């Protein structure tokens, strides 16, 4: 019974903005 | 404007017509509901935007056109990929020195979405050469020398460039770039900590040795003061990086204790959030996975009860967290540990998800029965616990479990039936 690693994350930042 | 006029002016060798189109491409692309970038993709104008970009007689077309290709590189992978072909990368990152800041600002944005495409547009970034002159930007003495708007710009690109894996970033840039993230950590501005909690999310996110680069630099108690922070889009990256940490060795899981963490664990525990809740109990459970003293720790700092809470009242995939932190505990603990943790009423909640419809986590909590029960042994107190297990509706749900199609389930579930149902070193 070790460490374990995250899920995918659910809430995200942007990757890609555009500029209105 | 059509986007046949636009193509007509652009094509013109007149600088101020050409500008005038530019400036329409730049209206079509950021003032539309449904921009038409396939249709300025096809009409073949990436290529003569990238070259207004060098423009440097002209500053209002480089400009308009940063803009312009800003907005196409901010679509699909295709899109972004039609910029990265018409040579924009290299011209961007010549803009980065331009002496107008707001240029330089478009650039750094431009660069920024690329980037965040994947691994692959990310490491191309950075070949062509766009660290170093990315840092010098932020190489200024004082840091509120620049605009928060060319600041949180300058930090989310960063933060692109720290992204994703398979691969990883390149060690050299992560070396390099970490120094700035450090001195950012500390700004004022809640957008550029959110944005440099993100970098530092990121980088934390793979195997050991990755995590050793972040933790050396000092962070880990600027991003504990993060974690009590107000503002959730904070919160939210810090907590991540936090847990990520603790994914790694036994040493660096401590320098996370060592910073106070476990403080604030309470609130994250019981955040009005979901999500915090299940990624609190989530680096809860990597702390309960390490060392008898860790686990110690997060006994002193008073957190077992509100695991034991969490394990009742939150929703199903924060209690899977519970039920690792715990199972976790008991399988690292001393006997010392799992009586506390039964004194705190861990029985009941823990046996409740039983009857849960998850045949890993049934075989984890069985197992967490099984190492308390191993705990009652070496007291000579099996019988005590068998009755409290009776008392908290908990053998109904483990011979409930001896007509479960799995295998692991009925033999698990038997063998704990036939052992045992046929100062604090007693569980009174």
């Amino acid at each position: 019974f070790g460490k374990r690693p995250a899920e995918d994350m659910e809430e995200e930042q942007a990757f890609k903005r555009s500029r209105n | 404007w059509s986007v046949d006029d636009i193509v007509k002016g652009i094509n013109s060798s007149n600088v101020e017509n050409q500008l005038q189109a530019t400036q329409a491409a730049r209206k079509l692309l950021s003032r539309e509901k449904q921009p038409p970038i396939d249709n300025i993709i096809r009409a073949g104008l990436i290529p003569k935007f990238v070259s207004f970009l060098g423009r440097t007689d002209c500053s209002p077309i480089q400009f308009e056109s940063a803009w312009a290709l800003t907005n196409i590189a901010s679509g699909t992978s295709e899109q972004t990929k039609a910029v990265v072909d018409g040579g924009a990368i290299p011209a961007f990152i010549s803009l980065l020195a331009s002496p107008h800041a707001h240029i330089s600002e478009q650039a750094v944005w431009a660069l920024g979405n690329i980037a965040g495409d994947g691994s692959v547009f990310r490491d191309l970034v950075i070949k062509y050469g766009a660290v170093d002159p990315l840092l010098a930007l932020l190489a200024v003495p004082d840091m509120s020398s620049l605009a928060c708007g060319y600041l949180r710009n300058l930090t989310w690109t960063l933060s692109n460039l720290c992204r994703n894996k398979n691969p990883a970033p390149p060690i050299d840039a992560v070396e390099q770039i970490l120094p700035t993230l450090v001195r950012l950590l500390h700004h004022d501005d809640p957008e550029v900590l959110a944005d440099t909690c993100w970098a530092i999310s990121y980088l934390t996110d793979g195997p050991n040795e990755r995590i050793g680069m972040v933790v050396k630099t000092g962070v880990v108690p600027q991003l504990v003061k993060l974690l009590g922070a107000s503002e959730l889009p904070i919160v939210t990256p810090a907590l991540r990086a936090i847990g990520n940490i603790v994914t790694g060795t036994d040493e660096q899981t401590q320098v996370v204790i060592d910073a106070g963490a476990l403080a604030v664990f309470p609130s994250l525990l019981t955040n009005p959030k979901t999500n915090i809740q299940k990624e609190a109990t989530w680096t809860m459970s990597n702390i309960t996975a390490g060392r008898q003293d860790q686990i110690q720790q997060v006994v002193n700092h008073g957190l077992v009860p509100f695991l034991v809470s969490v394990l009742s009242k939150a929703d199903f995939k924060t209690q899977k967290e519970a039920v690792w932190a715990v199972t976790n505990y008991t399988s690292g603990g001393t006997v010392e540990q799992i009586v506390y943790l039964v004194h705190c009423g861990i029985i009941e909640p823990l046996m409740n998800l039983l009857t849960a419809k998850d045949t890993k986590i049934i075989l984890v909590i069985l197992d967490a029965i099984s190492n308390i029960f191993q705990a009652a042994e070496k007291l000579g107190e099996t019988e005590k616990l068998s009755i409290m297990i009776e008392e908290c509706g908990g053998l109904d749900k483990i011979e409930a479990l001896q007509n479960h199609e799995n295998e692991s389930v009925y033999k698990a579930s038997l063998s704990l039936i036939e052992k045992y149902f046929s100062e604090g070193y007693t569980f009174q």
